[PDB]
């Protein structure tokens, strides 16, 4: 087979990542781990803040538009019944 | 064949066998093993002043040579001399284990000891990547236990040792109790015996050391990747088997099949190794060797390498690991047989040397554990049992689906997960 572009990615034993060193990592089994506890006690009180900080990017966009929604679909209503048979004549052609 | 040991106020054991020279020391029941993440490196320092040059003379003059060694499980104190001069060595022995335990701590001498073994440790740890891989193997596989301690001890807790603790860890240590003095090369057991028995006194005695906790096993890794690494060291075991066990022999020729290899020696890939067709095809390593580490308390089975093919890494221990499949399912009865006579003749070459000190070292570890030398043509006769039956069901318990410690140096990257490496440790079934 021929070559091919300069990619960022190479494979196992060249990467195409920086020289590394003065990093050790250490790591045990999952065998000689305790049967798969974490949550409840220690990772309980640890979730759900992964989305108190997000929330507030979430929900009010959510809120200016559920408000925006909601209040037009009103007018509509109103719009559509006796009550606005006037304001709608108006503001419909 | 020989090997006698008698009791007095201290144990003896000695072993002559009509040669050259003659050495006498005192082995000692503890070591590596026996110290504190904070205090580690203790036992390599006595060594060094044991050797250091302000003593080294005084045994010089008197024609004799000073031999130290530092273990795991023990530690050993030898003088060398000649097969008359058997006087000259115990009244050195005996001057810088009594007289001068109060001479050579003194300042000066312990300074410039410890100025060189804190150098001597940083130029391991630095450059011996072999042996290094193989201590942080130890660390990681018998991690927060006793075995787990360096015998070279921490680059820290060296710089933190004063007198005090050396003195600490004589106090406990080096006791009547814990020791054995033994005797090799061509000096007879009546001879020595009544030589010791010549100046009385104990030093000591009634005195035990302090026990701790029994050293265990734990699947793990240690990866000390270091990419400015020209080749790729690593070292990956099981919880082996310890001295004074039923499959001392067994696992120590399951090792010798597999064997050691050296792909620039010609001889070397000639062997009849069926994982040597796996490995020669695109040279996945530059060599290897496999062992079987006993202690007192645990071991470790499995095999060292280095490398240069860093991006097959993977296929190394794949196929290596494969292989070690087939001691559960599918070891053939020539591979056992070749075995044997691998075992028999490296195993003879380490116990038939013409060095007394290292004749030394074997006798005093064995009857410091055992209280007894096994006979090199004993070990023959058990070796010769082995079965291909043996060595599976050795293998079903200790090798097949076990946890596995890892570790390694250099160029790295291509060195798979724990879990990818594990599950090699077996293979499928209906």
């Amino acid at each position: 087979g021929p070559p091919s572009g300069k990619t960022y990615m190479g494979w196992w034993g060249h990467m195409g990542g920086p020289k590394q060193k003065g990093i050790t990592s250490y790591a045990v089994s999952p065998y000689a781990q305790k049967p798969l506890q974490g949550i409840f006690h220690n990772a309980v009180f640890n979730s759900f803040r992964r989305f108190k900080s997000q929330f507030l990017y979430v929900l009010i966009p959510a809120g200016i538009y559920w408000y925006w929604w909601k209040n037009g679909n009103e007018y509509n209503e109103f719009l559509y019944s006796k009550a606005g048979r006037e304001e709608l004549e108006r503001v419909n052609v | 064949a020989e090997v006698t040991q008698l009791s007095n106020g201290i144990v003896v054991a000695t072993e002559h066998n009509p040669a050259h020279t003659a050495s006498v020391g005192v082995v000692f029941g503890s070591g590596a093993a026996n110290e504190n993440p904070y205090n580690n490196g203790v036992s390599n320092l006595w060594k060094n002043i044991f050797l250091s040059k302000e003593n080294s003379a005084v045994a010089a003059k008197e024609g004799l040579a000073l031999s130290s060694n530092i273990s795991r499980d023990f530690q050993s104190y030898i003088v060398s001399s000649l097969p008359g001069s058997t006087d000259k060595s115990l009244d050195f022995l005996n001057q810088s284990f009594i007289q001068q335990k109060a001479n050579l701590l003194s300042s000066s001498n312990f300074e410039a000891t410890k100025k060189s073994v804190l150098k001597q440790v940083q130029d391991f740890e630095d450059n011996d990547h072999p042996n290094r891989v193989l201590e942080h193997l130890h660390s990681t596989a018998f991690q927060n236990t006793p075995l787990s301690l360096p015998t070279r001890g921490t680059l820290e807790s060296l710089e933190n040792l004063v007198v005090a603790d050396l003195e600490s860890f004589a106090n406990n240590h080096f006791l009547n109790s814990n020791a054995v003095v033994v005797g090799t090369g061509n000096i007879k057991h009546e001879d020595l015996v009544n030589s010791i028995e010549s100046k009385n006194l104990s030093l000591q005695t009634g005195t035990k050391p302090v026990l701790k906790k029994k050293a265990a096993f734990l699947g793990s890794e240690v990866r000390l990747r270091d990419d400015t690494l020209p080749k790729a060291w690593i070292s990956l075991a099981v919880e082996g088997e310890p001295v004074n066990s039923p499959n001392y022999f067994v696992a120590k020729l399951a090792a010798q099949i597999f064997g050691s290899y050296n792909a620039f020696e010609p001889a070397s890939r000639l062997q009849g190794i069926k994982l040597l067709d796996n490995i020669q095809e695109y040279q996945l390593c530059d060599n290897f060797n496999h062992f079987s580490l006993s202690y007192k308390d645990s071991g470790l089975w499995g095999f060292s390498t280095a490398t240069r093919n860093v991006t097959m890494i993977d296929d190394l221990i794949h196929f290596t690991l494969k292989q070690w499949n087939r001691l559960t399912i599918s070891v053939t009865d020539t591979e056992v047989e070749r075995a044997k006579s691998l075992l028999k003749l490296q195993l003879g070459q380490l116990y038939e040397s013409g060095n007394p000190v290292n004749d030394a070292n074997l006798l005093g570890a064995e009857v410091l554990i055992k209280g007894s030398k096994l006979s090199l043509g004993e070990a023959f006769k058990k070796i010769d049992a082995i079965t291909v039956k043996d060595v599976k069901a050795w293998a079903g318990k200790r090798l097949w689906d076990q946890d596995i410690a890892i570790a390694g140096t250099g160029q790295i990257e291509g060195l798979l997960d724990y879990m990818r490496i594990r599950s090699d440790m077996s293979m499928m079934r209906w």
